[PDB]
């Protein structure tokens, strides 16, 4: 998922904004209440129909809006195709209109979904992930940088595995498999050639059933695939910890021990036991590792103020490793009110009083 | 990283008669895509 353009009117603290995204790193910088996290949540909402801070969709409308209406336009690329979402949220009338279009080579647009529910479903299908997965992995909200790190084991596995598989495809495959089985059950239910034909059907039924169990029983392939995914992600995460902490900190996953277990010079520690700044540094390393391993699937990496808990030395260390990501064909955005950190990066997007300056 | 590529390896290491099973899988996948 590669963001390309975002237009926002009267959404949260934003009045009117129109931005274009670029590969590499951009730091969104501005004071408290500027509209930085409003931009972050506009993207979340454009895609999935929900933001972060409010459960109620109409609460996202900028209460200063004369017409009581928020408008979002979000353009992004995925898998060599270009898409555009338009949403209008009217808090006065309590209406929420949404549409998803493909932008064809000619530049013309062809709608492929209308209405919030269908737009959401089609975005999930296109992106291959759900909203929770998006915000726990590579699109990290303010105050929630460490949420994946301290999550319970079942949420960790659901989330990390979601990044690397398509539920829609698997859902279709399971339905097709079951329908074939049911058809054979029907046929079987109702000479050399006939004996061979009944056995052919029995064997096919039993083979479909065997395949069904290996593929779809949780304890079989799914468990193994999740393990393969975690191994790849943690291998990279360990490499970052090694660099960032001079060999001190290690990370592993263990369902029985409560999820992510950190070792401090060999001594095991639940992730939640780490200090505030340690959790920020390790969560950023994990997130960075996920973003790298997920290239091609998810081509964005946003962190909304995951930096304030870092002391001077760790902030510098973190900025240095993050800057290495500049070489990647990824849209990378860090949001901060903190000049100490924004100064480490070349390209900036400044926001103040709900507009870009 | 590829889900079905990993599955194929997984199945061959668990099922002596993995040839038939993977044949069926390809047919199913073909239909899902084509559909
Ligand atoms: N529905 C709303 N209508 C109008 N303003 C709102 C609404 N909801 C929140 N705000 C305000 O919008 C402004 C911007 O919020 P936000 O984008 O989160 O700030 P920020 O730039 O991320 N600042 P900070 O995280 O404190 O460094 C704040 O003044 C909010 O209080
Ligand atoms: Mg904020």
């Amino acid at each position: 998922m590669r963001p390309e353009r975002l237009t926002v009117r009267n959404f949260l603290g934003l009045k009117n904004v129109d931005i274009e995204f670029q590969s590499g790193i951009t730091v969104v910088e501005g004071p408290n209440g500027a509209g930085k996290s409003s931009l972050f949540e506009a993207i979340s909402f454009a895609l999935f129909g929900n933001g972060i801070r409010y459960p109620n969709s109409y609460d996202y409308v900028n209460r200063n809006a004369v017409d009581g209406t928020a408008r979002l336009v979000f353009q992004f690329e995925r898998g060599g195709k270009r898409y555009e979402i338009i949403r209008e949220i009217n808090a006065l009338q309590r209406k929420h209109n949404a549409k998803l279009s493909e932008i064809l080579e000619n530049g013309k647009k062809a709608a492929i979904a209308a209405k919030p529910t269908s737009v959401k479903q089609e975005v999930e299908k296109i992106l291959g992930i759900e909203h929770r997965t998006f915000i726990r992995t590579v699109f990290l909200p303010q105050g929630e940088i460490d949420k994946l790190l301290i999550s319970p084991p079942s949420e960790i596995t659901e989330i990390i595995s979601d990044v690397f598989q398509s539920k829609e495809t698997l859902e279709k495959l399971e339905k097709l498999l079951k329908e074939k089985m049911k058809k054979l059950e029907n046929e079987i239910s109702s000479g050399g050639s006939l004996e061979k034909k009944l056995k052919e059907m029995s064997d096919e039924y039993n083979n479909l059933d065997l395949l069904r169990k290996y593929l779809f029983d949780k304890s079989n392939f799914s468990r193994y695939f999740t393990g393969r995914v975690l191994e790849a992600v943690l291998k990279r995460t360990k490499a970052y910890l090694d660099i960032l902490t001079n060999g001190r900190f290690d990370i592993d996953f263990d369902d029985e021990k409560g999820g992510f277990i950190i070792k401090d010079w060999g001594i095991e520690r639940p992730a939640r036991g780490l200090s505030g700044g340690e959790r920020a540094l390790i969560s950023i390393s994990l997130a960075m590792s996920l973003a790298e391993v997920a290239s091609g699937r998810l081509d964005a990496f946003f962190i909304d103020e995951g930096f304030s808990s870092l002391d001077t030395e760790n902030k510098e260390k973190i900025a240095s490793v993050l800057k290495e990501l500049e070489r990647l064909n990824k849209v990378i955005v860090f949001i901060t009110h903190d000049r100490e950190f924004s100064e480490a990066f070349d390209r900036k997007l400044r926001i103040t009083g709900g507009v870009v300056v | 990283l590829d889900y079905f590529e990993l599955f194929k390896e997984y199945l061959k290491k668990r099922e002596e008669n993995h040839e038939k099973l993977l044949k069926i899988l390809d047919e199913l996948l073909d239909e899902v895509k084509k559909s």
